[PDB]
């Protein structure tokens, strides 16, 4: 799930 | 006026890349947000 | 000249149709995660 | 044909418009979703 | 969530 | 929630 919120910040 | 058509199209050629990129980028936001509602529903329900 | 900025016209043309085909997909993809997680919601809070 | 090809890109122009704005609606319709992905979390896991 | 919840039917 | 995920991978 970091990777999941690290993706997310890092697409947005 | 030929050539200021011919800037005019740069113009919406660059602008279409930018919409472009966003939307694949979008795209993959999407991809995430499904991953994580799925997850959230296998722990649950 | 005339004729090639008709034909960059056809492509970007071409190229919006896709773009906005795409948005509608996405448009419709995001109502189902939003459904996901009002639902996840209800069962849990 | 130089009218009618100045014509085209208005509408190409105008269409392109709807198109940012659209994506605007998505990106921050995505910001919101994400929130509630992650607040279900929280309270579940 | 209401926030959360007009703001979807808003954007949308 | 089958209708959920057949659409899911369906518009994506
Ligand atoms: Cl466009």
């Amino acid at each position: 799930w970091e990777e999941w919120d690290r993706e997310i910040e890092n697409y947005t | 006026r030929m050539k200021q058509i011919e800037d005019k199209i740069e113009e919406i050629e660059s602008k279409q890349k930018k919409i472009e990129n966003e939307i694949a980028r979008i795209k993959k936001l999407l991809q995430l947000t499904v991953w994580g509602i799925k997850q959230l529903q296998a722990r649950i329900l």
